[PDB]
RNA sequence: ACAAGUGGCGUUCAGCCACCCGAGAUUGAGCAAUAACAGGUCUGUGAUGCCCUUAGAUGUCCGGGGCUGCACGCGCGCUACACUGACUGGCUCAGCGUGUGCCUACCCUACGCCGGCAGGCGCGGGUAACCCGUUGAACCCCAUUCGUGAUGGGGAUCGGGGAUUGCAAUUAUUCCCCAUGAACGAGGAAUUCCCAGUAAGUGCGGGUCAUAAGCUUGCGUUGAUUAAGUCCCUGCCCUUUGUACA
């Protein structure tokens, strides 16, 4: 029993992760049911990684809110990878955490790691933070 | 076994150049399932190199302000045009891009100087990192503007291109404007 | 003058029918959270109200 | 999938060059009077299938296009739909089609430069009509 | 195993209730379902004339999911991009006319009833309609 | 049931009132549900900063936070006026409802 | 452009005699070298999976592709 | 003439209800929020000088500061003056310009005819 | 979180560069000195000095008209010149915030019935983390059709009709139905803006508002190429230098 967030942006998922036979379902959908395709692997890149036998005692139930869709995507991976490291923490002995932890970090920081980048505001006197006005001279 | 797009082994494909050998990434520690990462790359001088050298080629095909900011579209344009790759020529893709890039990054080149506007040129030669992304901006332009007014759709376009710098045939915009920009300043010496 | 055609036109739904409620005049107003002053006395009373620049 | 004997190149029908190369309802629209909006629901109630093109249909079905598009109030094309749906001097509901069109709008026309009301004075002057500014746009 | 809407493919399953919905003749179709515009901003008429049965299909899947909705909140879901000439595009509402005519016309064959806050829910006998349905293209791969 | 409800500008005051409203009923152990913090409202209102509308068009950006909080209680209703009596700092207004 | 609009009557041993023996099998494939429209590309390409001489390798809403089946 | 099939001959018969049905939505939507005490103060004094004319003169000339009004059918023979802010512009009412607005007749400025450009 | 730990560079001093551990190794805005310009504002002021008019008014009201006019320029902007597209169906996700008013008529809208729309009609909820609101937003995604044509892009101009606001829509306020299909096929000398959640694509709130956004002010969403530097250009500051300029 563990329940743990991952977050990329205002999109903000934690996976509901406690004992059984096997399971993941984001919103009551399972991983191979998301909308976008063309992303399929990225919700899978743990089940690719870790193999489906590193799973093989937890059911994993995913609830997000908020965001884009990639936004979103990208917080269900990192949910769920915080999901297996955190059960495996409490649960397993931590050298399974440690070789769990190097199969992970290394591939993709943004498996166990946020992203604290985050929209930053308009300010007056052109249409972006950044970006200003065409200010002719004559 | 990090396989591209499912299906795709990275583990055989070769660099035959040396001076892009540390910049061409695309081996084992760069084997990703898909040419999106949502990267933190160029946020300094030197680690937008070792990004993926597919992730860079998908992202150079989001150019023009129609289709500024579309990630996905081109990321089922490459997805195509891979297996348009896979079927024209039926050799490993990788190859394909590795040999594209290899080949038409232009050695030399020319500098302005002259005090702004009157037109002396000087040879130089190009970095690596500079050649490895200058042939991406050109086998991006070509397949653009080679499927802009045509009835050929992109991907067998942007494929196409890719095989025509992988031999070096002389309809390639990339190769074509490689041996331009390289014979003025061949010229201007 | 006449009392049925002296000031008889509509003083509802106007520019006319609001002003600043500090110096009579009707142009620029704030009528947001029941200000109803124009910009200027805003800007004169900003921190006499509590509306502070952070 | 291969032309049929029965198939058209052209069509000439209502005195306009009908491309017989060309989808049926997208053919149709050089009739001024009727655009798609008013084709769909024509090949709607005159009952055929809208994947052909202008050749592949036979001159029974296409007569009963133009003989129900004509008055389209006896099939159930309803009443918003109307070209004309109140006219000035009939009074009726109609559907004005591709040479009627014109002529009831140069009548229109030339009836607001008789009776000396705005809209035809600004017609024949040379403005925009409908409110708009001419100072900066519109120059020829 | 137990299959749900919630668990399968929504692409195929929306197209499997609207042949449900066509094959059994007891949804009323109403006498203007071929010459309407279906909201102030599309273009045309559908292209496949099975649209009324496929919208309540889609419907009947959006009562599934979440019910306490009405028509005013059908009018939200199905809303889309108005594209307004010369003009910035816009977001413009979907017709209640549409929604108000499902609604009925799938209460009229017992698969619907209306919530007890006002808005519309599933029965029982619609939501066994639809698990039977999600369970048949559970199988055809 | 008696719930005190808490309105102010800054949080400071409105932080050493709602402290010694819970020491005033803690000394005493009525039970006493925690504070629960409602979220801020910012009254925002961008204006330009010149009169005429001639420089270079800086505008100005004034707000004003409201702070809402509350206390509640289950008690007789008419020991609840005394803990009401040690409240009446600036600042901080009390609405009290059944 | 000048295409067709159905097929004429040699233009079937062309699609069906030439076609599988090309490499690439796209509707952008048989409309330059034809000159077709690409309505006769898709609706004919998608009726030759039904005579089995080609195998359909991918599907999407803009680009589809097939080749020879060996 | 006849007007939404109407003519004259059976349009000077009907009501304001009956001009509701055939009417455009302008003036449908001004007898539905109704008229005010000018304009039909107006209709007396236009009434009263349509019946003090011998039956080949037309009315005396009452002329109107409001170019807002509908041309009610009753109108037609009248000769009125509509404000448009200098002058008084003679109107002569025939039954084809029923449905449209006062102020359509009398024009408010002037055809704009240039010469050059200045500096 | 400090240039703190390490390696290097460094008159071994300021610091600079690289890399681990780390959420984070230049987040962004407010604030803003000496002192000056004949900079703008007497149209924000019951802040004003004087001059002016002050009852056939330049006060003050009511009414039509005007600021909207067009042989014509210049600037801010919007929409596009299409196949990464268009059109039709399906699918699924935000976030800043607004909400019944001394003066004073002006509000957010659930849900049910009737229409193809704007809308009509009634019972409800709400002074707000309570109701609208899980704010079922757009782009993006997945299938249909279209096939390089001034074409199904472009929707300018132009006709009849219905509704809403209001004392009143003509010089069409707004909206919807149908019809009409103009240049435009990627723009020459000059030039504008920009360095990471940035440009750009895309919608949603606030303002003004009886009706309301091609503008402005914010919010988020999809999210990159390229630089990690120079004084060539354009301005600006500083040091030396020349004066009969103050
Ligand atoms: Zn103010």
């Amino acid at each position: 029993s563990v329940q743990v967030f991952g977050r990329k942006k205002t999109a903000t998922a934690v996976a509901h992760c406690k004992r059984g036979n096997g399971l993941i379902k984001v919103n009551g959908r399972p991983l191979e049911m998301i909308e976008p395709r063309t992303l399929q692997y990225k919700l899978l890149e743990p089940v690719l990684l870790l193999g489906k036998e590193r799973f093989a005692g937890v059911d994993i139930r995913v609830r997000v809110k908020g965001g884009g869709h990639v936004a979103q995507i990208y917080a269900i991976r990192q949910s769920i990878s915080k999901a297996l490291v955190a059960y495996y923490q409490k649960y397993v002995d931590e050298a399974s955490k440690k070789e769990i932890k190097d199969i992970l970090i290394q591939y993709d920081r943004t498996l166990l790691v946020a992203d604290p980048r985050r929209c930053e505001s308009k300010k007056f006197g052109g249409p972006g933070a950044r970006a200003r006005y065409q200010k002719s001279y004559r | 076994d990090i396989k591209l797009f499912g299906k795709w082994s990275t583990d055989d494909v070769q660099i035959n150049d040396i001076s892009l050998q540390d910049y061409i990434a695309v081996k084992e520690k760069y084997a990703k399932y898909l040419p999106h990462s949502a990267g933190r790359y160029a946020a300094k001088r030197f680690r937008k190199a070792q990004c993926p050298i597919v992730e860079r080629l998908t992202n150079s095909m989001m150019m023009h302000g129609r289709n500024n900011g579309k990630k996905l579209m081109t990321v089922r344009i490459v997805k195509h045009a891979f297996e348009i790759i896979h079927l024209l020529t039926g050799e490993n893709p990788l190859q394909v891009l590795v040999n594209a890039i290899i080949n038409s990054g232009p050695r030399e080149d020319s500098t302005r100087i002259g005090r702004a506007g009157t037109v002396r040129r000087q040879a130089v030669d190009v970095s690596p990192l500079r050649r490895v992304n200058q042939a991406i901006w050109l086998l991006c332009t070509g397949a653009r503007e080679a499927a802009f007014r045509n009835i050929k759709t992109i991907a067998e376009c942007l494929a196409d291109e890719l095989i025509n710098a992988a031999k070096g045939s002389s309809n390639s915009y990339a190769i074509k404007k490689k041996d331009e920009l390289e014979r003025v300043a061949k010229s201007n010496r | 003058g006449h009392q049925q055609l002296y000031w008889s036109h509509p003083r509802k739904f106007g520019q006319g029918s609001r002003s600043c409620r500090v110096c009579s005049n009707r142009h620029g107003l704030i009528r947001k959270y029941g200000l109803n002053m124009c910009r200027q006395c805003f800007r004169q009373y900003a921190k006499d109200i509590g509306f502070i620049k952070l | 999938l291969v032309i049929p004997e029965k198939f058209q190149h052209i069509l000439r029908v209502l005195n306009t060059n009908i491309d017989g190369r060309r989808k049926i309802a997208f053919a149709i629209t050089a009739i001024k009077g009727v655009g798609r909006r008013y084709a769909h629901v024509v090949l709607r109630k005159a009952d055929i299938d809208l994947t052909k093109r202008a050749g592949e249909l036979t001159e029974d079905e296409v007569e009963r296009v133009i003989t129900i598009m004509q008055n389209p109030r006896q099939y159930k094309i309803p009443d918003w739909f109307l070209n004309r749906q109140k006219d000035v001097k009939d009074g009726k509901y109609s559907q004005v089609l591709a040479n009627g069109l014109d002529n009831k709008l140069r009548e229109d026309l030339e009836r607001l430069k008789k009776i000396r009301a705005h809209r035809g004075l600004r017609h024949f002057w040379g403005l925009r009509v409908r409110g708009q500014h001419t100072k900066t746009t519109g120059r020829r | 195993p137990g299959v749900t809407v919630k668990d399968v493919n929504q692409q195929e399953f929306v197209r499997a209730l609207a042949a449900f919905l066509k094959k059994s003749g007891k949804l009323k179709v109403p006498e203007w379902v071929d010459t309407v515009k279906l909201a102030k901003h599309k273009e045309l008429a559908p292209y496949d004339e099975n649209w009324f049965y496929t919208r309540a299909a889609s419907t009947a899947r959006h009562l599934y999911l979440r019910g306490g909705a009405g028509v005013g909140s059908m009018t939200k879901i199905y809303g889309g991009r108005q594209r307004n000439g010369v003009m910035p595009s816009h977001f413009s509402r979907g017709s209640k006319s549409v929604a108000r005519r499902v609604l009925q016309a799938l209460e009229g064959l017992k698969m619907v009833e209306k919530d007890q806050d006002g808005g519309r829910k599933l029965t029982p006998q619609g939501q066994r309609d639809l698990d039977r349905i999600a369970g048949q293209v559970a199988a055809a791969n | 049931r008696i719930r005190i409800t808490l309105t102010s500008r800054n949080v400071k005051s409105l932080e050493k009132v709602c402290a010694d409203l819970i020491r005033g009923a803690k000394e005493k152990n009525l039970k006493v549900k925690g504070p629960v913090r409602m979220p801020t409202k910012t009254l925002r209102i961008t204006t330009r900063k010149t009169p005429c509308g001639e420089g270079s068009k800086t505008w100005d950006r004034f707000q004003m936070r409201i702070h809402k909080r509350l206390i509640d209680l289950h008690s007789p209703s008419e020991i609840v006026k005394q803990i009401t009596s040690i409240s009446i700092e600036p600042g901080v207004e009390v609405e009290v409802t059944i | 452009l000048n295409n067709l609009v159905l097929f004429d009557k040699a233009t079937y041993d062309k699609l069906c005699k030439e076609v599988p023996n090309y490499k690439l099998i796209t509707p952008a494939v048989v409309s330059e070298r034809l000159k077709i429209r690409g309505s006769l590309a898709r609706a004919a390409l998608q009726e030759l999976l039904s005579k089995g001489l080609i195998k359909l390798v991918s599907k999407h809403r803009a680009q589809v592709i097939y080749t020879r089946n060996t | 003439f006849t007007y939404r099939g109407v003519d004259l001959d059976q349009l000077l018969d009907m009501s304001y209800e009956q001009l509701m049905q055939l009417y455009s939505a302008r003036q449908r939507r001004r007898l539905n929020r109704g008229l005010r005490r000018k304009q039909h103060s107006l209709l007396k004094r236009l009434r009263k000088a349509k019946k003090e004319a011998p039956p080949m003169e037309k009315p005396e000339v009452v002329k109107t500061h409001l170019r807002d009004m509908i041309i009610l059918p009753e109108m037609v023979g009248s000769m009125v003056g509509v404000y448009n802010g200098k002058t008084f512009n003679q109107v002569e009412i025939k039954p084809e310009m029923i449905g449209h607005y006062l102020g359509e007749f009398s024009i408010t400025y002037k055809p704009v005819k240039h010469g050059r450009p200045g500096i």
